């Protein structure tokens, strides 16, 4: 570890803005050891080096040479290279490790990103910006004229005046190879705000510095991307040593280990098992499932996905260089695997204007996992040695329909009641008329309640037209926010399953449940073509808390208000959970 | 001057070679194990024998030297390597057949060294000498040298083989280095492994953690052994190293931009996609341990058949197994019942589930108590791999067909009409129609349309064949054609019912590949006077000699009579049998 040597330069005013993550961010990783710099001063946050006789002014002009005489003085043979950087940038430890290591550290070498004064055509300077590295012999041939240097300044800049000194004292000027703005990217003709704020660009994956930084907040995110991309590197080294592992069983002539088959794949005969693929356009997409729809248009996570598989065809397309170019894709094919990988063919239209096909492949690494709610294992045991969940309130908007109001109950009732399940019955009635049903309703409602006397179903006599919006609303106002809301229906028979699928699907905050209702078609819990299908469209029977509703603002009582209710869902940011719903079934009505 | 690269400015080299050492008789099976299980992780193997006795192995580096002495053997191989290569790489590592080599370490190794410091480097496990003090590597665990110290051996190779008397080949080397250069073996680590003779392979021993050669391998199968061996270690230390690296994200997200999002487990893998609109959520798909309740057959329900169910087992036994290694010891798990399963595809992320478990909890004394359970399971997307294809030119020779049967005369005008604007039209003549006419046991206006088009386009040309004999068969008809037909002409049997267009004939075209796939697509069917059929095969792309194979295998009457094109293709044929959706295909009844 002692390959390495990067001092960065820093401020009084950035010790614990710039200095600190840069330590919490790539010090960590560059093969040796990294020491700040800042001005002398009359508890840091960070370990700093103050150099005497220098003041926070920019350009960091002779702080720059202060730093590179204590460098020599203090590790001139303890490390053999040497970078000067800046707090605002960005350096990958493993990548500048191996194009070092592909050099001679005793020949005088001056790297960095070239800059193009007193620049008398033919020399140059490395720009201070991406970060410029210096070797062990350009240490011991220029520090000893390091003040000679500073008594001949010419220009305000540091870096020029750097690269000036090296000229001068160790026979060297700046790499002229045009491979140095990719590699110590400047990032400067793009992004003018100051910050990388675009990840997914082949410069910033192929670049070794990336500079300036000055955000540390969106420094924070370029190391968690950094460091993702490195998962996503070592996760295909393990597919590809399963891969190899699988293989050299089968020579051995030894059976193969389970986690050795399924990821380390290299007719279906049957009709009905060929998996069948998905045309993909520019931007359109077709599909054969019933569940989609034909000519969809092209999703926003499938675009991003697709332009990411492009962007990461291109990568390892050009890697013979000669340099490759996209421009669109005229179409594509898909075809998901669930339990081994994506399949598409895709049709690019390359530049060098060739078209080129691309048989793509994505395999699954090895599966993560995780339990939503962890238990204590030692308190479990000594129990196992040796309903009550959350409560479901049920709101149920009304308007007439005696007799589908008494089935409802009556199934209510065989399925909660007696078993008494932990539920609370909420009946919205709305008072057409002002009388009529309502009293043969409220006398069955009284009835209900005294007959089970631990039972809580409670009657809010709604006045007005029929609204959905406004009584689920009243009727959940009158309930705190910590409390489980079903938006149920009248028309609906429902288990206990359903009832556990609703807690267990709802998370307070995250997450909300939108089950696709079974709707019976005209003539049970049969499910057959015949006997009705899943209602795609239907969004009114929501389980969603009361916090969450407040959040998403509720209903609009303006007008279709379960798609706005869903669509300021979405919008809060609360995880809409949509899926089949085997619990309930609605019943045909005219 | 500027230059594109690098390499030419700097003069950079490139890291490693390896020569692999062996012999006429130990080529075959020795050398392909070494080649087998190291040449996929490195760059550049050179394999160096005496004699050449049968031919080369393929993709086989295969150079012939000489001679089968030990020693002139040796400095034949140095010579050659100083020779070739030469100036071309920074270090060189000669190892025996019988020895395997770990690669990874191996580049590790030579990854971990700098041209400054180790300028002259004689790297290999030490052995004594038999005055000076000085000691040689053993030429079993492989010796790593230098360019520099091999470039100054280059004017003294002739004098050390003229000169003494040694028995061992690595002795002669390291007294020859010792004799030009001075410098002996250096041990740094080296970490050398060493086997009995006769031993069995023993996985996950600590000696396969660190180690770069491992002496000697007698047979393949010991080497094959060796490398699973050191793989599993290896897959070990990633696992760490993804460990490692997910803390340290864990550690440093919370002061991120991203906050939750780069803290969202799993760490590491990309957060999941948050929809903008209704439209662009992601629906779980509900599916019990018994039936799969989003069926594309369009039914509610349908019993989970093939990959669905496989998935679905292989997932719930993934769970188990990691509840039962997170409880151990305390608690061992039992039986496990999916009352609820989900699963969606997130495209940015990776297959994810949610399942709901009825487990039963097992206490060490025997205490039984059913435990409900809910686990996340993600399958994350690995890297995209481009897989080998064969080439398929844009321009190739099309002869689409049409066994144009009795009652179909109405509709043909529309085929023809159909044909004649995707193909005829444009100039170049690379589709031709062969249309047949069953006649059953009076079709003038066919011939005459087809004459029309002939006249209308003096290129094209169009021919008609009369099957006088009933039972239309399709692969009985699809064998007569191919009798009468040559055999590498690309097939587009087309039913009456297809619109032809340019874009569907180029698709045809150019995924149709001889030899290597067949293209059955599924056109666009709509109701009244839509929706994508996918129990009609009609439209197909093969070849002549993939259809005689599949005839050919099913040969090797009743299957004759009752199999589509699409099924013989299926059963009797190694092909891939792609099934896709073509917009450019509307079909109506
Ligand atoms: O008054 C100042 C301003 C900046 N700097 C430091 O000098 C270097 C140059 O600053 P910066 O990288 O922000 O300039 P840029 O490269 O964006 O022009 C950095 O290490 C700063 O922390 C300094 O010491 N004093
Ligand atoms: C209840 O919680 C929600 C959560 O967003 C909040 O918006 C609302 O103000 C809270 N109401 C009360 C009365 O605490
Ligand atoms: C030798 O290895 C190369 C690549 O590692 C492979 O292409 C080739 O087929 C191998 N040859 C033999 C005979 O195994
Ligand atoms: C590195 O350079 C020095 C001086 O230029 C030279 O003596 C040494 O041999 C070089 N290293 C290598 C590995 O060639
Ligand atoms: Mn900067
Ligand atoms: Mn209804």
């Amino acid at each position: 570890r002692d390959f390495l040597y990067v001092g960065v330069m820093t401020a009084q005013k950035y010790l614990g803005s710039r200095a600190l993550a840069a330590q919490r961010t790539w010090a960590r990783f560059i093969p040796g050891r990294v020491e700040f710099f800042s001005s002398q001063q009359p508890p840091p946050p960070l370990p700093v080096i103050a150099l005497p006789g220098v003041d926070d002014s920019y350009p960091p002009q002779k702080k720059s040479f202060m730093m590179i005489k204590y460098m020599h003085d203090h590790y001139l043979d303890k490390y053999e290279w040497f970078m000067r950087a800046d707090d605002d940038v960005y350096i990958k430890g493993d990548k500048l490790e191996e194009f070092l290591r592909s050099l001679n550290s005793s020949k005088p070498l001056y790297l960095g990103q070239t800059g193009l004064l007193g620049l008398e055509p033919g020399e140059n300077f490395c720009m201070g910006g991406p970060g410029m590295i210096f070797s062990r012999e350009v240490l011991r041939r220029m520090v000893p004229h390091i003040g000679e240097c500073l008594r001949e300044m010419y220009t305000t800049h540091e870096d020029v005046e750097v690269g000036r000194c090296v000229r001068r004292f160790g026979g060297t000027q700046c790499v002229w190879s045009y491979e140095m703005q990719q590699l110590f990217h400047e990032n400067y003709e793009h992004n003018r705000k100051g910050y990388i704020q675009d990840l997914h660009n082949s410069k910033i994956h192929a670049a070794i510095t990336l500079h300036p930084n000055k955000r540390p907040a969106y420094q924070y995110r370029l190391h968690n991307y950094m460091l993702s991309r490195k998962i996503s590197e070592l996760r295909y080294r393990t597919i590809q040593l399963h891969r190899e592992s699988a293989l050299m069983s089968k020579l051995s002539n030894t059976e193969v280990s389970k986690e050795d088959q399924q990821l380390g794949v290299i007719q279906p005969r049957e009709r009905n098992e060929v998996i069948e693929w998905e045309f993909l356009t520019g931007k359109l997409l077709y599909s054969a499932a019933e569940n989609q729809p034909p000519r969809q248009s092209l999703s926003s996570i499938l675009r991003t996905a697709l332009d990411d598989t492009v962007l990461q065809v291109m990568e390892m397309i050009n890697e013979n260089a000669r340099l490759i170019d996209f421009k669109e894709i005229q179409y594509g094919y898909r075809r998901v695997n669930p339990m081994h990988g994506v399949e598409y063919i895709l049709d690019l239209l390359l530049l060098y204007p060739v078209r080129r096909h691309a048989y793509l492949q994505q395999l699954f690494s090895k599966p993560f996992f995780r339990e939503t709610e962890e238990l204590d294992v030692n308190s479990l045991v000594e129990s196992i040695n040796s309903h009550n969940e959350k409560k479901v309130h049920i709101l149920v908007p009304l308007i007439g329909r005696y007799d589908i109001f008494l089935r409802f109950m009556e199934n209510f009732e065989n399925m909660c009641l007696i078993p008494k399940q932990n539920v609370k019955l909420v009946i919205i009635l709305f008072s057409r008329d002002s009388g009529q049903d309502s009293s043969k309703h409220i006398e069955l409602i009284k009835g209900y309640q005294n007959k089970y006397p631990k039972a809580e179903m409670t009657l809010i006599p709604m006045k007005g037209e029929f609204s959905r919006g406004l009584g689920l609303e009243m009727a959940s106002a009158q309930f705190d926010n910590d409390t489980l809301l079903l938006f149920c229906d009248v028309d609906l028979i429902f288990r206990e399953d359903f009832l556990q699928r609703c807690r267990d699907n709802t998370i307070q905050g995250q997450q909300v449940y939108y089950p696709i209702i079974f709707s019976q078609y005209d003539p049970y819990f049969i499910f057959s073509k015949k006997t009705g299908f899943w209602r795609d469209y239907g969004y009114g029977i929501t389980c969603i808390y009361k916090s969450d509703l407040l959040g998403a603002g509720g209903f609009d009582t303006s007008i279709l208000e379960d798609v706005d209710l869903y669509n300021k869902v979405i919008l809060s940011g609360l995880r809409p959970f949509r899926s089949q719903e085997v619990g309930v079934v609605h019943i045909f009505h005219p | 001057v500027r230059t594109r690269y690098i390499s030419t400015e700097l003069g950079i080299r490139q890291r490693l070679l390896v020569a692999v050492l062996t012999s006429q008789t130990t080529l075959p099976t020795l050398g392909v194990a070494v080649n087998r299980t190291l040449g996929h992780r490195l760059e550049r193997v050179v394999f160096l024998t005496g004699a050449r006795g049968r031919r080369a192995p393929p993709g086989m580096a295969v150079v012939t030297l000489g001679e089968e002495r030990p020693i002139g053997h040796l400095h034949l191989a140095l010579r050659h390597l100083l020779e070739q290569h030469g100036d071309d790489f920074d270090w060189f590592f000669l190892v025996p057949d019988t020895t395997y080599t770990e690669a990874h370490g191996l580049a590790r190794l030579t990854g971990h060294l700098s041209l400054a410091s180790a300028a002259h480097l004689y790297l290999g496990r030490p052995q004594d000498f038999i005055p000076t003090p000085g000691r040689y590597c053993h030429g079993g665990f492989g010796v790593l040298l230098s360019r520099m110290l091999l470039q100054q051996l280059r004017p003294h190779l002739e004098g050390c083989r003229n000169d003494i008397v040694s028995a061992r080949p690595d002795e002669w080397l390291g007294r020859c280095i010792l004799d030009a250069t001075g410098v002996g073996c250096t041990g740094d680590h080296y970490s050398h492994l060493e086997l009995s003779p006769g031993e069995p392979v023993q996985e996950g021993d600590p000696h396969f953690r660190s180690a770069l050669t491992a002496h000697p391998v007698r047979d393949p199968v010991h080497m094959y052994q060796l490398h699973k061996a050191f793989a599993r270690a290896e897959l070990e230390r990633t696992y760490q190293e993804i460990q490692e690296l997910q803390w340290e994200i864990q550690n440093t997200s919370h002061l991120a931009v991203d906050g939750d999002q780069a803290a969202a487990w799993p760490v590491g893998i990309p957060a999941p996609s948050r929809p903008a609109s209704r439209f662009e959520v992601l629906r779980w798909d509900y599916f019990t341990e018994q039936h799969a309740f989003s069926c594309a057959d369009g039914s509610p329900r349908c019993p989970l058949r093939g990959a669905d169910r496989a998935d679905v087992a292989d997932v719930l036994g993934t769970a188990l197994e990691e509840l039962n290694r997170r409880y151990h010891p305390a608690l061992r798990l039992q039986k496990q019942q999916l009352v609820n399963g989900y699963r969606r595809f997130d495209p940015a992320r990776g297959m994810e589930y949610t399942l709901d478990l009825q487990l039963e909890a097992l206490t060490p004394q025997g205490g039984r108590r059913p435990l409900t359970r809910r686990v996340q399971l993600l399958r994350p997307l690995s890297r995209v791999e481009i897989l080998p294809v064969p080439y398929v030119t844009e321009a190739s020779r099309l002869t689409v067909l049409l066994p144009l049967a009795a009652a179909e005369r109405d509709l043909a005008p529309g085929f023809l009409e159909a044909f004649a604007t995707a193909a005829l039209e444009p100039g170049d003549a690379a589709a031709a129609l062969t249309l047949l006419l069953l006649y059953e046991p009076v079709f003038a206006p066919v011939k005459a349309h087809v004459a029309e088009l002939e006249r209308r386009f003096p290129g094209a040309r169009v021919p008609w064949l009369s099957v006088q004999t009933a039972a239309p068969s399709p692969l009985r008809l699809m064998d007569l054609l191919s009798k009468k037909h040559p055999l590498d002409t690309l097939f587009l049997l087309a039913g009456p019912d297809t619109v032809l267009t340019p874009d569907f004939l180029n698709r045809c075209r150019m995924h149709a590949i001889s030899g290597w796939q067949a293209f059955f697509p599924m056109h666009f069917q709509a109701f009244h006077p839509g929706r994508f059929d996918r129990q009609a095969a009609s439209e197909a792309c093969f070849y002549n000699s993939d259809y005689v194979a599949a005839r050919g295998r099913l040969a090797a009457e009743e299957l004759l009579e009752s199999l589509d094109v699409y099924e013989l293709f299926l059963h009797f044929s190694s092909l891939h049998v792609l099934r896709a959706v073509e917009p450019a295909l509307l079909q109506r009844y």
